[PDB]
């Protein structure tokens, strides 16, 4: 059957830290549609090329999609040491990746959220006088422990949320800080595409006779 | 001979002459001789005329103040100056193009700006109008707007609210240029939830209906204002693009609860340091952040944080000390208390938490004034072990063993209290002696520490004073338990060791304050000693400092208990010298001094015949949040509410029955609200104790209006005369 | 023996006992004894128990006051009394069924009702809650809402605003039942455009932030409140019917400009009389309307209207006199000025304009107290030609040349000041003597003026005071030009007519008022004369009454010109007797007396050494609209603005160089706002004149708090003792 892209077109676009993931196995995708539903600004691939996802059959596809302003195009870039990899989204370089920053055309039915946002600081403060900062850095492919303070987004730029952590969590006041970036005219999105080989006996293919 | 009369004070017949200079280079400085601005070369002393004397600079308006651009090409002139707070004021500004002949008339700075500042170099301008920041790259170009959220009494962009102006920054400005002048950092204060204090303002007599002034003022245990910090790149401003402000987030250990921003200092061109403080004054944090060219944001690495913690008391004297960075910006020096409770200079590397002390001893370094690659200059009270003295010392950057004094032998008899102003790059420095003898302003060259010339000696003032019966000043110590404490006595001239003289105690006794030192002053006590023959005494107690932390922190969380007992003890020891009359003793004080005076009178000791409190504090919940919470924490039943309720003046009101009390307070006091004096009056009334009162309408905390100043001082002098039966 | 000390005053050791009764019928009255209420028969004197000591009536709340139903079936208990204004207050109310034992539990009067009133007959209830009028036909039934526009600080239904209460009505109530109670008339006040005065209230010590009290207060030359008038048929309200309020329109001569309503008098049921007075107080209109039941409209012709106008000044003493209508309602008598400016009784028919006078002489009728079918009873000062004496007279309605004095011969020596309260239908009347002897309360029968019994003689108080050195009181007059003016002196006990006594001038000197009278008082002057041997003098010059319009209106539009000059002249005349020390004369007064004191001290006469002003008036543009504009007109350039500007105290500030001034003011004074004394102090400071001041927090104009009263009087006593060098 055809690959189900429907979940990507329902509800508000997820944020960079609250990104969403779709796994495709045993399906076919229509390239005509995907050519039209988005306007690609950049195709950046590691150990992979677009001219091979669009003409070859693969054991599995994995797409991580989120809403990302184009202005911060290189902050997500691989090997950057900015906030984005530390608290929001770190994509394994080893994972074959085709990070794509694109733009949703006006008539495509992807709901625009409120202004964008990213987690400025996520830290496990502990210590007798609360002196130790001990910042928490997300491992690649792992959601921030500061993801649930406000899942929709940040009401005002520079917002602080403090939630005590129990002993199972590790102890100490978990602290989060969020930054807010104004929304643009057109919803701009980021996609990370990964191809997996030999992960089963069924394949993902382009629709073809 | 003739004596120093009260009128001599009030008419300023004996004017203290100053020599205020402003270094504009490494070897030249400006000075307003007459009302024209001469430029002086340090090495030769030759003078030329920078700006000619004439009405040409403004014409048509009286010129209040002026500011020279660093490049000397432009002059900023302000007029229509209207003071609002201690440092808050508004005025109109014009720019005179000193380069050729004329004023600049196009795109003039608005007619109600609140603050204007030059860039450190070039001729950029940044000003605040209607609580918004505007930047002019050139004086004759239209302004670029930086902020849009300014709103009266609610949001302050680049300008401070009342509490931060008065207690935290002690300055109105809330924006800081970069050393090169590329970045402009500013703070934004949000006072949405701060309660408003409302009081009556009557203004000119013709006003039919009095108006109500409302001021955002967080009292003890109230919602405190929130503070955010941003920086703007002035080089990227364009006409048809909104300004971009990058936010710097406070450290994680700090923003758990209410917190304050202590100060911000630029290290290098793209490195900045911020001091944050927990609301419960302990665990101060210094953060160092670097500009990331790839990422406009500022990355504050964890390993570059530095922590300051106190156990016996609070952090710092009034505020965590500002660091002085080396030229490269990878190391700095800070004043920090040692393990023995004494403040000394520690050398910090930006990536290491451990500090190496470079000075040690039973004394405190007062301040770092200048830093070169080979010498460090500082002010300290090591000389003669005198807490009330200040001297200039230099230390080698290489070997810390060598310490050289530059002021100890310059004039020992006339100078024990030095201050210094260094030129750019520290080729020269001006020394100001404000110690026991007439103030003396001199200039010296750092290269070989040679005295160059005397700038100001006040010789005419000395000749005038030669015919006037000036009092004498004595500074000494008394041993209480196993510790000495310092005191000063202004003695009338021709002071007889056998006669019985009356003693009036001037008391501030505020924490970290110092009333016993070597500073020469001509003030009310001087008139008292000269004409009325009253010995005026002051005593340093157990929150007074420049003496240690063993003494400094003794009053932590127990305000108004040890200081009052220490004042009582000081009076008791003063009693048994033959020069003090036990029957007639009085204690006056101002502000915190008024609070101490009231609590002393309510102690029941019976030593003091009468007392004067000027705008006294009466109940610490009535005072502003920051100052009170520094020493008392929060007034909650679990933490310290018991001591809050116990330490009120009103609870001791009945003890006032035996003494005569004088209470003075201005109705428009924005610092210590009239409410405190009203509550004292209510308590004294419903306990049925007679007293005197005096209100000064429309006057602020300082009562600095000329006529109000005269009236208050003559009233207090008359009250003192009657109580001591001097007539 | 013992003398009358300050403690004797302030602790009220010597208490005056009075006899307050309330008539409920033709021959019976209640009297409150200790805890019980008794009913007394006039003709026989026999007494019965109306209500017993029901301390358990609220078993948990103290009953402050009580109200007797006309029919005696119900009793009203009031508690939780909270004074708001001079007369305005709020309290909770309960209704007790007196008939057997029980309180009412269903449908009770609300907790925060502002005014409650019985119907003249039956047991109907009318009350005001949240500025809204509610009527209960029975105590045990729900109230019917009468008004719907009630809104605090904007619309007042049934109760007065601040200015109408304080100056016009002298009461909070603004609703009047018909004599049979079939109709209820009321007023509605609109204060939308009346400016608000704000002042600070500090409240109890624990309150951290002061509150701001805001009051609708029209100052001189501001927008005055508007008034509408309505009548409701009380018998027609039903549960399923909205209240119907017929509005009564002001007369055509009144609508041209702003106007006031003076008062309302039911001229029989169906017929009502309303008095209006224009904003300019020189013209007044009495309109009488008859209700037409057959149409339900008020068709009240212009031809039955009456007008009163004055040329020299304003109309009336404070307002046009109360009309007293005959039994049939076709005729009535009024107190109006005659040809030569004396107030007397003029008889009016509702159908003609010209009035026929029935009394004449060089004296004044203070009041009409009762009208019978044959005689009219009135209080007048004709006896002995003394404006300070009051006596009761009756005249035949048929031949008014028959005059009988009811108090002249009964006690000439002890009593010269009488007041009277008649019973229902005026069969019996109570006479109350207030001076110059001890108060005396007696009851008499109207039939043959026979004294029945003495209700109160205060004999025990006299006998117990007989061993205490009481002062003496002398009342006399002096002549200036062709006019005589009266004065009184409180003289110390054992007053020596030859040796030299010091003098204090107690002054109010307000327009229409009178301080020289025959009333016996125990007050501050009594203690001062008894203990400090100080003569306390008072003097009634222009424009005081009650001595005809010649003196009354001589000060029209000239406040502070003739009155102050006459006070100075009176003081100078006082000096020339041999028993008064000219170098030791002091002056003091309260409110308007404060204004007089300030003006005389700022005159430069030099006859007054020092003086005390408590809540003084300083500038009429600051005071309320009605009081000033009665005498000064409007403060507008064409009318009287120049004289407004020429009579401010501040313009005389420098002239206080020669005199010692003590200024006292309560900060919560709603009548004379603190602004006035604040501006006084600001001017005095700006001219640099020394003075004493002392403020009383949260105290009102009267300073009626026990502790505050004690403190103010002991402070003033200490000040006057010091100024006079007595101890
Ligand atoms: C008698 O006349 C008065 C005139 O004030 C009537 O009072 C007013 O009645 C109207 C209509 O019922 C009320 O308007 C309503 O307001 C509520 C607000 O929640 C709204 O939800 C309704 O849709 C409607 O707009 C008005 O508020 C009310 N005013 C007052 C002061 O109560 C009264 O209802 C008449 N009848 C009676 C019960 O005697
Ligand atoms: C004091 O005199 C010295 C010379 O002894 C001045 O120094 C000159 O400064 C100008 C500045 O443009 C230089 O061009 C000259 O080369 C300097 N030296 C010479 C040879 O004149 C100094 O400026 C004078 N200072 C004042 C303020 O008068
Ligand atoms: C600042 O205020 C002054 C007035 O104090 C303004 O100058 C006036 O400008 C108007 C319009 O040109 C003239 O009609 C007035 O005669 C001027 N008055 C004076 C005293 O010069 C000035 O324009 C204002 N400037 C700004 C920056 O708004
Ligand atoms: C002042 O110093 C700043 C910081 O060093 C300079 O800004 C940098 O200049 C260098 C050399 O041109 C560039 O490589 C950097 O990218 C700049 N960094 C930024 C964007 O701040 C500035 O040019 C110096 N000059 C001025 C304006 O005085
Ligand atoms: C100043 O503070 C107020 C109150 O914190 C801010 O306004 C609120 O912002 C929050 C989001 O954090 C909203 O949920 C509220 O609805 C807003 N209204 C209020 C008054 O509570 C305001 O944004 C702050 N302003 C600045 C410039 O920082
Ligand atoms: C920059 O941003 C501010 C945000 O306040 C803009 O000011 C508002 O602009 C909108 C129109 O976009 C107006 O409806 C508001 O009334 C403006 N508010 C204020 C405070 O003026 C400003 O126009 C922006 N400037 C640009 C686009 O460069
Ligand atoms: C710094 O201040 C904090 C409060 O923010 C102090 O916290 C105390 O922690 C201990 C833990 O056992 C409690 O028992 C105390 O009650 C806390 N005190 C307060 C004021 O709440 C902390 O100890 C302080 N650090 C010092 C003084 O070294
Ligand atoms: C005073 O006494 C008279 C009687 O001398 C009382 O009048 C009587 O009242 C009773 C009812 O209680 C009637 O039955 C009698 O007919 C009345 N007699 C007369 C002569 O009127 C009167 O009520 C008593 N008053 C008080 C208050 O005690
Ligand atoms: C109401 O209470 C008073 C006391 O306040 C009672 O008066 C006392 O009554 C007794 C018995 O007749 C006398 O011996 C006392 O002399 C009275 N006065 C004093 C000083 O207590 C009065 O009887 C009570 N009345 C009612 C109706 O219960
Ligand atoms: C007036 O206020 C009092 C409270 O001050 C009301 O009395 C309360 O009534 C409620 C409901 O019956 C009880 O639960 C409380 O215990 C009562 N408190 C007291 C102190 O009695 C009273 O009902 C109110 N009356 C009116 C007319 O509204
Ligand atoms: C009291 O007077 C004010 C006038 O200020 C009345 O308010 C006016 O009401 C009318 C009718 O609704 C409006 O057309 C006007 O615009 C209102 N004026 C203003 C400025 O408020 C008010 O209704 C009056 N109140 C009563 C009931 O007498
Ligand atoms: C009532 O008072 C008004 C205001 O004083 C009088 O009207 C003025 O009277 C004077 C003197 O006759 C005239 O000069 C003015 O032209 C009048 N007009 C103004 C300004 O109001 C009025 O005459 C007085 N009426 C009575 C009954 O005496
Ligand atoms: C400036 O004023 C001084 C006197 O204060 C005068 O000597 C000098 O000549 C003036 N300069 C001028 C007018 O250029």
């Amino acid at each position: 059957t055809e690959c189900d892209f429907s979940p990507m077109f329902k509800g508000v676009a997820p944020q960079v830290y609250n990104f969403k993931r779709l796994v495709f196995s045993n399906c076919n995708y229509n390239l005509t549609k995907l050519l039209s539903l988005f306007a690609v600004d950049e195709f950046s691939c590691n150990g992979i090329s677009p001219d091979a996802i669009a003409r070859g059959c693969y054991s599995t596809l994995t797409v991580d999609y989120f809403a990302y302003p184009l202005s911060m195009k290189s902050y997500i870039r691989p090997g950057s040491a900015g906030n984005i990899p530390l608290y929001n989204y770190k994509q394994s370089f080893a994972h074959p990746t085709c990070r794509v920053l694109a733009s949703v055309p006006p008539n495509v039915t992807i709901t625009k959220p409120e202004a964008y946002g990213y987690i400025s600081k996520c830290s496990r403060l502990t210590g007798d006088y609360q002196h130790i900062e001990t910042p928490l850095y997300i491992n690649p492919g792992e959601y921030s422990i500061c993801r649930d303070f406000a899942p929709l987004g940040f009401s005002e730029d520079g917002q602080v949320f403090k939630r005590t952590l129990t002993q199972f969590e590790g102890g100490g006041l978990l602290i989060g800080v969020g930054t807010r970036v104004p929304m643009t005219a057109n919803l701009e999105m980021g996609f990370v595409i990964s191809v997996q080989y030999g992960a089963g006996t069924d394949s993902v293919c382009p629709m073809l006779d | 001979r003739k004596t120093y009369t009260l009128t001599d004070y009030l008419k300023n017949t004996y004017r203290l002459k100053l020599y205020s200079l402003r270094w504009i280079s490494d070897h030249e400085y400006l000075y307003k001789q007459e009302n024209n601005i001469l430029v002086f070369n340090a090495e030769y002393g030759n003078s030329s005329v920078f700006l000619e004397n004439s009405t040409f600079d403004e014409f048509g308006h009286s010129i209040n103040d002026y500011s020279i651009s660093p490049d000397g090409q432009f002059i900023l002139l302000e007029y229509n100056y209207v003071k609002q707070w201690r440092h808050s004021y508004t005025a109109s500004y014009d720019i005179y193009d000193l380069n050729k002949r004329q004023l600049i008339t196009e795109e003039r700075i608005p007619n109600n700006t609140q603050w204007v500042t030059w860039s450190p170099v070039g001729h950029k301008l940044a000003y605040v109008w209607n609580n918004d920041i505007y930047v002019k790259i050139e004086p004759n170009l239209p302004s670029y707007r930086i902020t849009w959220t300014g709103k009266e009494d609610i949001i302050y962009n680049g300008i401070t609210d009342w509490v931060y102006e008065e207690e935290v920054f002690s300055a109105y400005s809330a924006l800081w240029w970069s050393p090169n002048g590329t970045f402009l950092a500013y703070a934004q204060f949000n006072d949405t939830e701060v309660p408003l204090i409302e009081y009556s303002f009557y203004s000119d007599e013709s006003l039919q209906y009095p108006k109500t002034v409302r001021v955002p003022y967080p009292k003890a245990g109230a919602v405190n204002p929130t503070v955010k910090f941003f920086v703007v790149n002035t080089d990227s401003l364009s006409s048809v693009t909104n300004a971009t402000s990058i936010q710097i987030t406070a450290p994680a250990s700090m923003l758990i609860g209410d917190h304050y921003l202590c100060d911000v200092t630029w290290a290098t061109q793209e490195r900045i340091s911020l001091q944050w403080l927990r609301r419960i004054q302990n665990y101060s944090v210094m953060d160092i952040c670097d500009y990331d060219e790839s990422s406009g944001r500022w990355n504050c690495l964890v390993a570059r944080q530095h922590i300051e913690m106190s156990t016996t008391g609070w952090v710092g004297r009034f505020r965590p000390s500002e660091p002085h960075f080396t030229l490269d910006g990878n190391s700095f020096y800070k004043i920090i208390s040692n393990e023995e409770g004494y403040r000394h200079i520690c050398y910090f590397q930006i990536d290491k938490k451990d500090c190496t002390f470079i000075t040690k001893g039973t004394w405190e370094v007062i301040g770092i004034e200048a830093l070169t690659s080979d010498y460090l200059y500082y002010i300290s009270n090591e000389y003669k072990g005198m807490p009330g003295g200040r001297n200039l010392y230099k230390i080698q950057l290489s070997d810390y063993t060598k310490v050289t004094c530059l002021s100890c032998e310059l004039n020992p008899e006339r100078c024990q209290y030095y201050s210094v102003s260094f030129s750019k790059e520290a080729k020269y420095y001006q020394l100001r002696c404000s110690g026991p003898g007439l103030p003396l302003y001199t200039l010296h060259s750092s290269v070989n520490d040679k005295g160059l010339r005397v700038l100001e000696d006040n010789s005419a003032l000395d000749k005038m004073l030669q015919n006037v019966q000036m009092p004498s000043k004595k500074l000494d110590f008394i041993i209480l338990n196993e510790t000495k404490f310092w005191y000063q006595m202004i003695l009338p001239p021709h002071f007889d060791k056998s006669k019985k003289y009356p003693l009036l105690l001037d008391v501030y006794a505020g924490p970290c304050s110092q009333k016993a030192d070597t500073v020469f002053r001509l003030n009310w006590a001087t008139y008292l000693a000269s004409t009325e023959n009253i010995i005026v005494a002051s005593f340093d107690g157990r929150g007074s400092g420049y003496q240690g932390d063993k003494i400094m922190h003794a009053i932590n969380r127990r305000l108004g208990t040890f200081e009052v007992e220490d004042q009582i003890e000081a009076a008791r020891q003063f009693s048994k010298m033959g020069f003090v009359d036990n029957k007639r003793i009085a204690i006056w004080g101002w502000s915190y001094g008024g609070y101490v005076t009231s609590m002393v009178l309510g102690s029941g000791s019976g030593v003091f015949k009468c007392g004067i409190a000027v705008a006294p504090v009466s109940r610490w919940e009535y005072y502003d949040s920051v100052y009170t919470e520094r020493y008392m924490g929060l007034p909650t039943p679990e933490d310290n509410l018991d001591h809050y309720r116990n330490s009120t003046v009103m609870s001791r009101a009945e003890n006032f029955k035996q003494v005569e009390y004088l209470l003075i307070h201005g109705t428009a006091d924005d610092n210590v609200h009239f409410q405190q004096s009203a509550q004292i009056s209510k308590a004294l009334v419903d306990v049925g104790v007679d007293f005197q009162a005096m209100w000064y309408t429309d006057e602020d905390h300082g009562i600095a209006s000329s006529t109000a100043h005269q009236h208050i001082y003559t009233h207090m002098s008359h009250f003192i005369k009657q109580c001591f039966s001097l007539p």
